[PDB]
């Protein structure tokens, strides 16, 4: 039921969010029964405290694969 | 509006399309405007494609290089406007007949020749 | 099985692999299995400082769970077949 | 071999091709070999006796050369003995196992037009011989020949135009163009032709023979005289020319 | 929408809906005969041997006929000649096997040669168009000499494409580079229609051999399928791009195919309401010029000639290219089949005519 | 089983009943049969709403036989493509001549009427000698030289700088419109080859990159990586002849090459491999949203993919 | 697979740090290493002659 909730948000932008905060931003065009998830035209940011400071790290692949493994919550923007 | 003996007139893509090989042509001389000069193209055989103006008045003065082309087997079409075709051949003064000539070593040989299959489409 | 498939589908492919421990390693895709394991052909640098204490190492084998991505382009990977696999599966 | 000709001496010639036999075993895989020698051995034993051959044919040149000069040979035989639907069918054979070869195709269309009268067939054959392979002239050729042999000669302008048209430098075409001119359907259009054919042939040898010839039927006979001395200075080692000249000269 | 009327039509009409009818009805019966006594096997043995056999077609005689190239070349009824129209506007008649000449008529048309129909009723009073601007209709006498026209029948203002006879043999369609397509009284010679449905001229027409629909390809790539008797229409463009050079109907009915310029033989109109099509084919790398299909007399067969120098052939169900004819050394405007057998009669601009045996 | 399942295979294979190496022929009777329940009058539903009716001598109410017909002729949007109008070359002449002159006098007025800027002498390697409107030009030789090979360079140095500025400026304009340019397609010319085989990466590369650079609406289908397979390209009608001619004329699919794999490099020698094209058309619409290159393990699987595009046609089993 | 690493030296690298050069002698489908000749990569530190490495462990492993 909830697999079949997630197809409904296929072929448009999404936001994803994993383990080490690490937000992942694109569009969902793939998951499956452990949800492994596979973005396009997606955008990274990497939340990272160093030096008792915050600061962002952007990494920019047009596209993406996710183990299921690192995920934690899928939604919209 | 356009003759109906002028047949085939092309379409507008197309018509554009055989106007820029006839200005290539005419840079590259390897082209003869003039509906005599068509003829005796005609008449050698060097003649790849004829050009003919629909808006000819009076038409007829035309109308026997369609058959020309028919009996040797040169496609051929009348595109719409004489003006635009003179001035294509290099001629502020409006044309009626161009023959884009033949010569295998043309740069343009290979636009020339989807020109030519673009005419022999339109003909049946 | 329909992300084995799609593993499988991108055999002989130059990828960049990130794994957990910080290491991001190039590579060509030859073998794939099950548990969605990558040996690359031709290892290759990416970073400086991510890339591990490697060189005459030339075949590798990733262990399927240790990758965070796969990092394809948009260039290398399926998507709307993916999709609806995913609706003929329940 | 033929000096021996020259001589004339057939026993001692048939000794000489026995002997060769003998010493020929040993050339497995050798370049323009028995296919020549047996030709040769072909038209030795037509110039005497013609069934003999046959037995030699069927049995050589089906093993090392499988060549389409020897299925001509054949022919040519079968035609001087007669039996023109056995000639016909070994032509059909050669055909089928190899296309390439516009001579054999040539030779079946003269035996279904000139042999039997129906061309229809023959233009059939020819046209199917085109279409197997579009990369030679000669096919070509040889249809607009066998269009001037019968009475129609629009076809085959029309035909020598598209041939041009294809390839315009294959001096052939050019040739048998400039024959149909000569016939006298414009009898104008003429010289300007024959200037364009030269520009395309880049003065070919043999356009020249061509339209010397032609001068040589219309009757101006120096003009002729002249156009086969350039032939001739073009490349002399080609024959027609020679006779022509002679010709001329009588 | 504009609807005004005519008592010449109005007499034919309804005799046309009788005998369309009453024919169509047969036809049925038939077909559900055949669905009931057919099998997998022996049934579709025939087919591939038939297939086979039309893909061993090879080109046996090429009879060559005049000055400009051969627009039309059309089987006879009794299917012993064929006629063949060039451009120059003359009509040569060959006895097909052999493929000699019976006479010439260039007094015929001025203008090229369009189409050449035979009539349906045995009794060989062929039709021919042109771009002259008149159909001639022509009593064929094998022994008396070759032709003499009957009659002569000025509707269009423009060239002609094409001319049918009407299954039934009372009835002339032509179509034409004006607006319009035109259906004739036989007898009379004098018209009844005039559908001036397309943008463009109707470029071909076809009727089903039941009598009941005609399809006119535009050169819009408007293909309307006309019910004669109602003047009403089951029309898709949404086949072609380029023009409609050619439509036929499998006799069956059943369907229709229309060839383009765009190359694509679309066969649509099915039992199937949606009417999508079973399957578009691609028939000729360049244009194709005519389609055929041969279940008078035989089975269902397509076959057509492109500008491609191509003829090829298509089961009727699968839709293939169930095997390519080189045979002409140029274009190929027209075609015929042999009702009974495997023998195609087709011609060009080689300027010939040629059989595939 | 696997072995039952194989016997079975090879018994299908002598003679198959219907089999989908060409689609199947045999026409179902039931279908027919319902179609005519459907129908009800023993006609077909072109002449069913004639429904068994008879009026005087046979006539119709329903759909009338007194009324022709003369329904709206639908226009087609013809795409206004505004002509090139040429110009002759003597009219070019003359459009340079005076736009040229009409500078020359704004330069001179904004010389004369205005001295807002300065005309100097142009000097060169061969004027040098002779210039003497500047300064030191005996004076101060090597100065003098300096001065006016200097000049020359600059001279040189701006029409190159120029260049490279013209150069920038288009290359900035070029990615912009681009982007800019999402034109209406009207038509799209397509072109659908097939292979024997494929087992070479370089075609595989030149199949895709082309592709991607010439907007080349399409796909590439295959059978079991070394099988027999198909391309479908599609778009405008000069990227289409590019493709044609890279297959037909610049690949060689009869070359023999190296495949590259962890085991051990393996040589391909394949003289058999061929290439052809089948179709060279124009469709009515270009349902291939991008060149979607594939590979499948059976026929059925391809066809279906194929029939993704609502088109199955382009493949033909040989 | 791990069948064309076997009898051959080969770079293993962990999940928490570690890398090891050693002789890999037998693998299972849980990617539990038998290994022999063991050694590190950094350190070059003999650690034993044969061990036991578990699959949850192992990051990565490279032929050499």
């Amino acid at each position: 039921t909830p697999l079949d909730l997630l197809k409904l948000n296929l072929d448009e932008r999404v936001y994803i969010k994993l383990r080490g905060a690490r937000t992942l931003v694109g569009t969902l065009q793939a998951f499956d029964s452990h949800c492994n998830i596979v973005l396009s035209d997606a955008v990274e940011t990497i939340y990272q405290l160093n030096n008792e400071e915050l600061s962002e790290s952007e990494r920019r692949c047009e596209m993406v694969f996710i183990r299921g493994d690192t995920v934690t919550l899928i939604s919209t923007p | 509006a356009p003759n109906p003996k002028a047949f085939p007139l092309a379409d507008a893509a197309l018509t554009q399309q055989i106007l820029d090989v006839v200005q290539q042509a005419a840079n590259l001389r390897q082209l003869k405007k003039g509906a005599n000069e068509a003829t005796k193209t005609l008449n050698r055989g060097i003649s790849e494609f004829i050009i003919m103006a629909a808006d000819c008045e009076p038409i007829e003065i035309l109308l026997h290089l369609p058959l020309l082309c028919e009996d040797k087997n040169v496609p051929y079409v009348f595109v719409p406007s004489r003006v635009a075709l003179g001035r294509a051949c290099g001629v502020s003064r409006p044309v009626i007949a161009a023959s884009i000539t033949t010569n295998d070593a043309s740069a343009i040989k290979t636009q020339i020749y989807a020109v030519k299959d673009k005419i022999e489409t339109l003909l049946i | 099985m329909l992300f084995f498939s799609f593993f499988k589908t991108l055999v002989d492919q130059e990828v960049v692999v990130e794994l957990k421990n910080d290491i991001e390693i190039k590579g060509t895709l030859q073998s794939v299995d099950q548990f969605l394991n990558l040996k690359l052909d031709n290892i290759s640098c990416t970073d400086e400082k991510k890339y591990p204490h490697l060189g005459s190492v030339r075949n590798i084998f990733i262990r399927g769970s240790t990758v965070r991505y796969v990092y394809l382009n948009k260039n290398m990977v399926d998507t709307n077949l993916l999709q609806d696999a995913t609706r003929r599966e329940v | 071999i033929k000096l021996l000709g020259r001589s004339l001496q057939l026993d001692e010639l048939r000794d000489f091709f026995q002997q060769t036999f003998s010493s020929l075993e040993d050339f497995k895989i050798s370049g323009t070999e028995r296919l020549y020698y047996k030709y040769v051995n072909f038209l030795r034993y037509q110039d005497l006796n013609e069934e003999a051959i046959k037995f030699l044919n069927e049995r050589c040149l089906k093993s090392f050369p499988i060549c389409h000069k020897f299925f001509l040979q054949l022919g040519q035989i079968y035609h001087s003995m007669g039996n023109i639907e056995m000639s016909r069918e070994t032509y059909l054979s050669g055909t089928r196992l190899v296309p390439n070869c516009p001579l054999l195709w040539v030779s079946l269309s003269k035996i279904d037009e000139i042999d039997l009268k129906n061309p229809v067939r023959a233009r059939s054959i020819l046209d199917r011989g085109l279409l197997k392979n579009p990369d030679d002239v000669l096919f070509y050729i040889a249809k607009i020949q066998m269009e001037i042999r019968l009475g129609n000669l629009d076809q085959a302008e029309l035909l020598v135009t598209q041939a041009l048209q294809k390839f315009p430098s294959n001096a052939l075409l050019w040739v048998e163009q400039i024959k149909l001119f000569k016939h006298g359907n414009k009898s104008s259009l003429k010289k300007t032709i024959f200037q364009d054919a030269l520009r395309r042939t880049q003065n070919d040898h043999r356009v020249l023979l061509e339209i010397g010839v032609s001068f040589y039927a219309e009757a101006q006979y120096e003009t002729s005289l002249k156009w086969l001395e350039r032939a001739l200075k073009k490349c002399s080692r080609y024959g027609d020319t020679w006779v022509w000249l002679f010709r001329t000269y009588a | 929408f504009f609807t005004p009327a005519t008592s010449e039509l109005i007499f034919a009409r309804r005799f046309l809906i009788n005998y369309s009818l009453e024919r169509s009805r047969k036809r049925l019966q038939k077909e559900m005969e055949r669905h009931q006594k057919f099998n997998t096997r022996q049934e579709l043995l025939s087919r591939r041997t038939e297939l086979q056999r039309m893909a061993n077609l090879e080109l046996a005689g090429s009879q060559l006929v005049s000055t400009k190239p051969i627009s039309a070349v059309s089987l006879s009824t009794d299917d012993m000649v064929v006629a063949t129209g060039s451009w120059a506007g003359d009509l040569q008649v060959l006895n097909s096997q052999t493929l000699q000449p019976l006479t010439q008529k260039l007094d015929s048309h001025v203008g090229k040669i369009g189409a050449i129909d035979w009539h349906p009723d045995s009794n060989n009073q062929m039709i021919s168009c042109a771009e002259d601007g008149l159909i001639k209709n022509f009593q064929y006498s094998n022994e008396e000499g070759g032709l003499r026209l009957l009659g002569d029948l000025v509707g269009h203002e423009r060239r002609i494409s094409d001319v049918k006879y009407h299954p039934s043999g009372k009835f002339i369609g032509s179509a034409s580079h004006d607006m319009t397509w035109r259906l004739w009284d036989a007898s009379t010679h004098q018209e009844l229609l005039l559908q001036e449905g397309h943008d463009k001229g109707v470029f071909s027409l076809s009727f089903q051999c039941d009598g009941s629909l005609v399809c006119s390809g535009g050169m819009d790539s408007l293909s309307m399928l006309w019910d004669i008797r109602s003047g009403s229409k089951v029309m898709t463009l949404a086949g072609h791009s380029k023009p409609i050079y050619t439509v036929a109907w499998s006799p069956n009915g059943y369907q229709v195919a229309t060839g383009g310029g765009d190359g694509i033989i679309n066969v649509w109109d099915i039992r199937k309401r949606d009417e999508g099509q079973l399957n578009q084919i691609l028939a000729h790398r360049n244009i194709v010029t005519q389609v055929r299909f041969s279940k008078e007399d035989g089975g269902k067969k397509l076959v057509s000639c492109g500008y491609d120098n191509l003829i090829n052939v298509y089961s009727s169900d699968t839709w293939l290219k169930m095997g390519s004819l080189a045979g002409h050394t140029d274009k190929i405007i027209s075609l015929d089949i042999s009702n009974n057998s495997h023998f195609l009669v087709s011609g060009g601009w080689d300027r010939s005519i040629k059989l595939w045996n | 089983l696997l072995d039952l399942s194989k016997f079975k295979i090879y018994y299908d294979n002598n003679h198959g009943y219907e089999w989908w190496d060409t689609a199947y022929l045999d026409e179902k009777g039931e279908l027919m049969e319902k179609y005519d329940m459907n129908g009800t009058s023993p006609a077909e539903e072109k002449l069913a709403e004639d429904i068994d009716e008879v009026d005087d001598d046979d006539d119709d109410e329903h759909p009338s036989i007194r009324y022709v017909a003369h329904p709206l002729p639908e226009k087609i949007n013809e795409a206004k493509v505004s002509i090139k109008a040429y110009l002759t070359q003597h009219e070019r002449k003359r459009l340079r001549r005076n736009r040229r002159k009409m500078a020359r006098e704004a330069r001179e007025i904004k010389i004369k009427l205005g001295l807002l800027p300065k005309p100097e002498p142009k000097v060169k390697l061969s004027n040098m000698m002779s210039v003497f409107e500047n300064d030191q030009n005996i004076t101060d030789p090597t100065a003098w030289e300096k001065v006016v090979k200097d000049q020359v360079d600059l001279r040189k140095r701006k029409h190159l700088e120029e260049n490279e500025r013209r150069h920038e400026d288009a290359i900035k304009r070029r990615k912009e419109a681009v982007n800019m340019n999402v034109e209406k397609p009207t038509v799209y010319h397509c072109k659908v080859f097939q292979f024997k085989n494929l087992q070479n990466p370089k075609i595989r590369f030149k199949l895709k990159m082309n592709s991607k650079e010439l907007s080349l609406k399409g796909l590439c289908l295959r059978i079991r990586d070394d099988g027999p397979g198909i391309i479908i390209v599609v778009g405008n009608e000069k990227s289409c002849k590019f493709y044609e001619n890279l297959v037909m004329k610049r690949i060689k699919w009869n070359e023999d090459f190296e495949l590259h794999t962890n085991t051990g490099d393996i040589k391909m020698d394949m003289h058999n491999n061929s290439i052809s094209k089948t179709w060279e058309g124009y469709l009515q619409d270009c349902k291939f949203k991008g060149w979607f290159m594939k590979v499948c393990n059976d026929q059925d699987s391809l066809l279906r993919t194929l029939g993704q595009f609502d088109s199955e046609h382009f493949y033909s089993p040989v | 697979t791990l069948k064309d690493y076997l009898n051959k030296r080969v770079v293993i690298i962990k999940v928490d740090g570690e890398c090891l050069i050693a002789s890999l002698n037998g693998f299972d489908k849980n990617t539990n290493l038998f290994i022999t000749n063991v050694f590190n990569r950094i350190s070059k530190e003999f650690i034993c002659k044969a061990q036991l490495l578990r699959g949850s462990e192992i990051a990565l492993v490279g032929l050499i």
